[PDB]
């Protein structure tokens, strides 16, 4: 009963120093490490920049991505088939001039009634 | 046998411990964030690294692009409109035009083909080649708002 009671108090010392030491250990770790790593305005301004680069990588690798979507051989097809279109749209357009010139100066037709009949619009022009 | 003096001593330290241990463990975790984070050389390194590394892909971004190796969603969609409006613009410059040839045909009472030899007017080209164009290559509509829309 009372040596049984006295063991508990010898544990507790023993324990006490066991963790007075691992708290020693401990803080010499920390004075040790806290050396090269030293909290400033600079390393604050900079761990940020660490993630921010990092991020704007991603970001870079997903604009790639996404920009080879686009099929030159189709860009490339579209470019070729309007240069067509827009020479042959501009033939008929000189018809269309040529046609003016005709019905105005020799059926002598109406310079109100031309244009209205032809197409010709405000802002009609050929297409470059 | 008046234990209390003993009995007291025990519930002293028992508080004490406790509190040491319960204090020693926070270190621990500090310990490891400080395990687990560069020094501010090492880290002042890999951001120059990585400056130097997006600097890098916004040189080969400019050269693809530079180089027309590459087409933009709002590019992809502009020659696409671009084409509507070509072929638009001729299937009704022609049309606008053989309708008034049509009746300036038998105003003549003539073919409108010596018509167009009179005045002067082009062939052409036929209709074969434009509706099987069409065909090929559809045209579309693209909006002017989605075009900017693309651009951001």
């Amino acid at each position: 009963r009372s040596q049984a009671a006295r063991t508990e108090l010898a544990r507790l010392q023993k324990a006490l120093e066991e963790q007075t030491n691992f708290i020693d250990k401990a803080t010499a770790r920390i004075e040790e490490l806290k050396v090269g790593r030293e909290e400033t305005e600079e390393r604050s301004s900079l761990l940020k920049e660490k993630l921010a680069l990092q991020v704007k990588l991603e970001e870079q690798r997903g604009t790639f991505r996404d920009l080879l979507k686009n099929d030159p051989d189709v860009a490339q097809k579209l470019r070729n088939y309007t240069d067509i279109a827009k020479q042959e749209a501009n033939l008929w357009t000189d018809n269309i001039f040529c046609l003016q010139k005709y019905m105005l100066t020799k059926l002598q037709m109406d310079k109100k009634t031309v244009s209205t009949a032809l197409g010709i619009t405000g802002e009609f022009d050929y297409l470059e | 046998a008046q234990l209390m003096e003993v009995n007291a001593q025990i519930n002293d330290l028992k508080a004490q411990v406790e509190k040491l241990t319960q204090q020693g463990e926070t270190l621990r975790i500090t310990q490891r964030n400080l395990e687990a984070a560069p020094i501010t050389e090492v880290l002042k390194q890999e951001v120059d690294e990585l400056r130097q590394q997006v600097s890098a892909n916004d040189e080969k971004l400019r050269l693809v692009r530079e180089s027309n190796a590459i087409v933009s969603d709002a590019d992809m969609l502009t020659l696409q409109k671009n084409y509507k409006d070509a072929m638009t613009a001729w299937a009704t410059r022609r049309a606008k035009c053989r309708e008034v040839i049509d009746t300036l045909s038998e105003g003549m009472g003539v073919k409108p083909s010596a018509f167009m030899d009179q005045l002067g007017l082009e062939e052409g080209l036929p209709m074969t080649t434009y509706t099987e164009m069409k065909k090929a290559l559809p045209p579309v509509n693209v909006s002017k708002a989605d075009i900017k829309a693309a651009l951001k």
